[PDB]
RNA sequence: UGACUGCUCCCUAGCAUGCUACUACCG
RNA sequence: GCGGUAGUAGCAUGCUAGGGAGCAG
């Protein structure tokens, strides 16, 4: 019993076949049921027929008995339709206010969710629209990964390799991490306790994250969890103040971040500033300047992950003193220097997984773009601070898209304030480019930054452009290629010095067929920002919509110090990059 | 009454068919019953010694 | 192993009531109406805080259903009534009747049965069994 | 109380009361059962009948709604409702009603007194539902069939393998041998205990008796029944054949003895179901074993009509395949027990569709196809929802007794469901690895039935015979005796004392009751025959009638040789064909 | 994990009965 | 002008049933 969506005012329905059964207001709740087949409603008690042994479920197909709801074929002499005078009968029927055109919202709750279209809805619509968005992707996702096969371990034959099959009629889950599972093994009668694991190309080649040895009958599914509502906005509406007043201005300054202190004083005179940040320039610097620029914030530091804000905890006490920081790993394997388990702390880092919910400072939001509405709103549902702060860009990357199927979505509705960046405008910049030379920046300032991140040194020409093709041919859930896989080691022989460098590759199994030519390192291509050489080879083995779009493997292309190589098989964007050309042996 | 003392049939059946209802329910609930008893016996008689 | 205590309440009579002219039916069950009873029982009172209380209680039998050995209870001795025996008891039965079970799932015999020894120092009621294990 | 209907599958509560299995019908659906037959008793939750004090009607429409109860119009209150109306029967579930057009399938299975062959043309040409009904009925109608018949009572005992032995009043009486194996129980003052497994033949009362034991007075036999209750899988599931055999064991190293083995195996994974063309003795119970190391990893399921029929599966076993990882449920009958027994997750499972428990496994075996029929082809799959599937043996040896046929016997074709697949689909496997009989007789047969299929073997040594006769036949009680073929028989049997080191065939098996006093002779049953055979068997076919010279019947006695049978053929049936050495007859 | 009774109030349903009015047919 | 039956609504009493509660030994 709670306040409508599309109304805000207090009712009692809540549509049982919509996916997450949001409050539902009976004149509203009726605009919903009029236009879809969600024609299921949950008051205190389900509008079915009650009579021993029916079928019927639809709404208005039903009509009040006295201390029950019965269709036509059980209805008593004395009825009284349920959904009529175009407002459905519930609790509070005086009290509803509708809107003309909720087609907005059956359009959310129809939506399957399989083109861009759908995501576009899901940023374009309004508020509680936008909430309700987040949360029917993820149940529906969560929901996407269970109708697959039980990962069952059914011989072991050596170690890093498993014998492992599945169950019956379910399609097969992809190939790499971003589907980690989690199995758990059982006794004689029920289930307890194997670990974090993933199953790549062998023959099954297990990473598993802890120390552990399986057995016979030995099974993996990626468990699940029960995504519960939101309700904190995804940003507050935000203003900015007339002084930075209640906020303390520090007398002395360190100048290695002079990029950084004019940065912060307006912060404080504002709400909120989600910042251009750009690959490497002083992002994970930036928040640790303000950390001693104001050492009396309670600044909130938040990325997806403890492999995120493992980067804003990587300069932590080499910058700040030791037991001023804090981070809460939930009851996974990551940072651990701090002392943990410590909410009330000078500096708490965490994720998005577990803080618990205080009031705080200056908010410092590392993966910005990848991370959509729904972990967006997460941080203010955890807090409601002085300040925020978005550390990142949605020039990073985006989310992977389980169900998204027509052609991705845009960089710039990555969520609701990733378009602001792009209809207001940059909050903040960081073009300190103490990575990449002039090698490849501009080139990437060319690309989407407005000609604005500058030269950090000379080139020395060393990142690599080749103009070649390649012979792709598809398996499962990968692509090989070896016309350039064989074109890597010709790449990478002429010079012994080359093969100091990670490979970078889409396919990461085509790195699985590469680690046994070559023994040279794995590069995912989306989890690798925050991570790099200056030494980095790159086979992009696919010049599809999956690969040689705008804004991916940019990531990949910016790893290098000096020197990464880029076998451009694509016309995408060779068309443009500035690099060293040969001929092709 | 061509259409208003069978209406009172169409009261008759309607109870008639809700009664047996329910008693193939109170059925169903008895052989369950059966079957929860008798294997809480043969179950506990096996600890006997 | 003994509850019969027939004798011995015979002999008790004989050794203290000796010419008590009534007749006295150590089991009841030979009583010839309600006021026999209460004269009969009367004494079963007396005589029966002699006896071991371990020996009060139905008095079970090994019977074989379904070719399966249940332990069920055919009688009783009770400290007013003496020794009663039911009427109707067999055997080797073929299957239970929803009746037998009922009648089965009653009786304390298999629950005590299968059941743990208890010693309740708690208590100076005299236990019988836990049929849990805490 | 409450289920699917047959014709329907929509919930109902409602089973025809005169139908014998007594199958869930729904409303409009059994309406249309009850319109065409003298099906016209109904029960739900309680029977429809006029429960006014003492009447006698108990026809449905015959009926109406009287409140709390069912009338006649002899006792129907002034308010009733006639509860066989509307074109739909008054049951639960009144709208959930679909019907089926031509229902008269199904009043046809109902109707059908299993008579005629085309009694059996309905119970494999009909529908499912109506196919395990169909196996079904015939089985309830035969354990009610047995029990027509006296109870043997044992009144006077003489000596050893000899009874005096009357029945019971008014009934006629059982045949003559063991398809009808009686299992009598002994009476003490009060009730019934035991005997064991008898049956009574040409004495003078000869008793086969299983298990050792000595009978006395009063001591009696009828062949006791179970209750048949009802079966749930299909006979066979909708199959299908595998893109690559994923999930099996591809193994490297092989036994070539069996090289007419693994190409067979090898699609068998990459498939549900293959019933083989399994002639006599092609290596079909070493076929199974071979795959039994190819995948060795396989729980297979090893099952067929008996314990003597799986005994040929159980044969090479352990010969084969480890001790510990065999295992068979004999349930509380003496057969092979070499195994651990009462063991179902096992890796090998041998049994009978007797008792294996339902599991789930990897990939069935199952012998004798021919004379099961429907009912227990969907017993394996009932028992068991595995990998795939394999049927031993062929349609080609022979069908089941049928007690109730009366007309011409049923084709070879429709023994079962499976059976005409082999025959209208083809067949999944072969095997024509003659190990056993030689050029003698194996292409004989194959110019027979067999699709000239199966090779030879081996020489034509000129052993299995030809003898060109008539015989005179006189008739009995359940038997038909003839000795111008006896004769004939020493007559054959003396010219070389080296003739009699072999086994009597005979269907009118007490034609051997009449022939081992004259011989010193053993018998051969000729319908459960196949598995065992002596190189030398004297056959006296004693009978040219559809019992005796049809196509496929003691075709299973004249293969028993390895190299020398004979065939005293007295038929014109099909003498016309056999290509053996013939003599003047003395 | 909730015992056996007894009384009482409130709400709903059903049925009959009983009472009264409106309409209809026939005598 | 009356009677009767049939209908319908209103109203009452009672009985049964179902549910919620209170007190008492
Ligand atoms: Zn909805
Ligand atoms: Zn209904
Ligand atoms: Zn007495
Ligand atoms: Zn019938
Ligand atoms: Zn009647």
């Amino acid at each position: 019993v709670g306040a409508c969506v599309l109304c805000n005012s207090q009712t009692s329905l809540r549509c049982g076949a919509c996916i997450r059964r949001p409050f539902l207001c009976c004149k509203c709740c009726y605009d919903h049921v009029i236009s879809t087949s969600h024609k299921l409603v949950l008051s205190v008690n389900p509008y079915v027929c009650n009579a021993p042994g029916c079928d019927v479920t639809d709404v208005t197909q039903l009509y009040l008995g006295g201390m029950s709801y019965y269709c036509k074929s059980h209805k008593p002499p004395i009825s009284f339709p349920l959904c009529a005078n175009g407002q459905v009968f519930g609790l509070y029927k005086n009290t509803c206010v509708g809107s003309d055109n909720v087609t907005d919202f059956n359009a959310i709750a129809t939506c399957d969710w399989t083109n861009a279209g759908d995501y576009i809805l899901a940023n374009t619509c309004t508020e509680r629209l936008k909430l309700f968005a987040a949360e029917t992707l993820k149940a529906t996702e969560e929901t996407f990964k269970l109708s697959y096969g039980i990962a069952t371990v059914r011989e072991v034959l050596s170690d890093r390799e498993l014998h492992l099959s599945w169950e019956v009629g379910k399609p097969r889950p992809p190939l790499n991490r971003n589907y980690v599972f989690t199995g758990y093994r059982v006794t004689k009668n029920s289930k307890v306790q194997i670990g974090e694991y993933t199953f790549e190309k062998g023959a099954v080649v297990y990473r598993g994250t802890t120390t552990y040895k399986l057995n016979v009958g030995d099974y993996f599914v990626l468990t699940s969890h029960t995504v519960m509502p939101l309700s904190a906005p995804t940003l507050v509406p935000q203003e900015h103040y007339v002084r930075i007043t209640g906020l303390y201005p520090t007398l002395n300054i360190s100048d290695e971040f002079s990029s950084n202190v004019a940065n912060y004083q307006k912060v404080g005179m504002q709400k909120y500033s989600t910042l251009q940040g750009p690959p490497g320039t002083g992002k994970s610097h930036f928040a640790i300047g303000l950390a001693l620029y104001y050492p009396s914030a309670r600044i909130v530091y938040t990325a997806c992950s403890h492999a995120a804000v493992d980067a804003l905890c990587e300069k932590a006490l080499k910058y700040l003193p030791i037991d001023k920081c804090s981070r809460i790993i939930p009851a996974v394997e990551c940072f651990d220097k701090f002392k943990v388990n410590s909410t009330l702390e000078q500096y708490v880092f965490c994720t998005v997984n577990a803080l618990p919910e205080t009031t705080a400072d200056i908010v410092v939001f590392d993966e910005i773009s990848m991370a959509t509405n729904y972990d967006l709103s997460v941080v203010n549902a955890r807090l409601r601070a002085k300040h925020y702060v978005y550390i990142g860009d949605p020039a990073q990357l985006p989310a992977p898209r389980t169900l998204l199927t027509k052609g991705t979505l845009e960089p710039e509705y990555f969520n609701s304030v990733c378009r602001l960046m792009k209809t207001i405008g940059p909050d903040m910049f960081l073009g300190t480019c103490r990575r990449c030379p002039a090698e490849i920046v501009d080139t990437v300032s060319a690309l989407v930054y407005d000609n604005k991140l500058k030269a950090h040194k000379d080139k020395s020409a060393q990142c690599f452009k080749m103009f070649y093709k390649g012979v792709i041919t598809h398996d499962v859930s990968s692509a090989i290629n070896r016309p350039q896989i064989g074109v890597v080691r010709e790449f990478l022989t002429r010079n012994p010095a080359w093969r100091k460098a990670v490979f970078i590759s889409p396919y990461n199994s085509q790195n699985a067929v590469a680690s046994k030519i070559l023994g040279l390192p794995t590069q995912t291509v989306d989890s690798s920002q925050g991570s790099e050489y200056d030494y980095v080879i790159f086979t992009q083995t696919t010049e599809t919509a999956h690969s040689c779009n705008v804004n991916r493997f940019n990531v990949a292309i910016t790893r290098a110090k000096v020197g990464i190589l880029c076998i451009m098989s694509d016309r995408d964007l060779y068309d443009k990059l500035q690099f060293t050309s040969l001929e092709i042996p | 009454r061509d259409a208003a003392m069978q209406r009172k049939l169409e009261k008759m059946a309607d109870q008639a068919m809700t009664q047996m209802y329910k008693q193939a329910r109170s059925e169903d609930k008895r052989a369950k019953v059966t079957s929860a008893m008798q294997t809480m016996l043969f179950t506990m008689l096996r600890k006997l010694d | 192993l003994k509850y019969d205590f027939t004798e011995e309440r015979l002999k008790l009579f004989d050794r203290y009531f000796k010419y008590w002219d009534q007749t006295y039916h150590p089991n009841c069950v030979n009583c010839l109406d309600d006021r026999c009873i209460l004269h009969c029982a009367n004494f079963n009172v007396l005589f029966s805080t002699v006896f071991p209380p371990t020996s009060f209680g139905p008095l079970v039998r090994k019977i074989f259903v379904d070719g399966v050995p249940f332990v069920v209870s055919t009688g009783y001795h009770f400290r007013e009534l003496g020794v009663v025996h039911n009427q109707d008891v067999n055997l080797h039965s073929s299957r239970l009747s929803f009746k037998e079970l009922l009648v089965y799932a009653a009786d304390p015999a298999m629950h005590a049965a299968s059941g743990n020894l208890l010693l309740d120092k708690r208590t100076t009621c005299f236990s019988v069994a836990a049929l849990t294990n805490n």
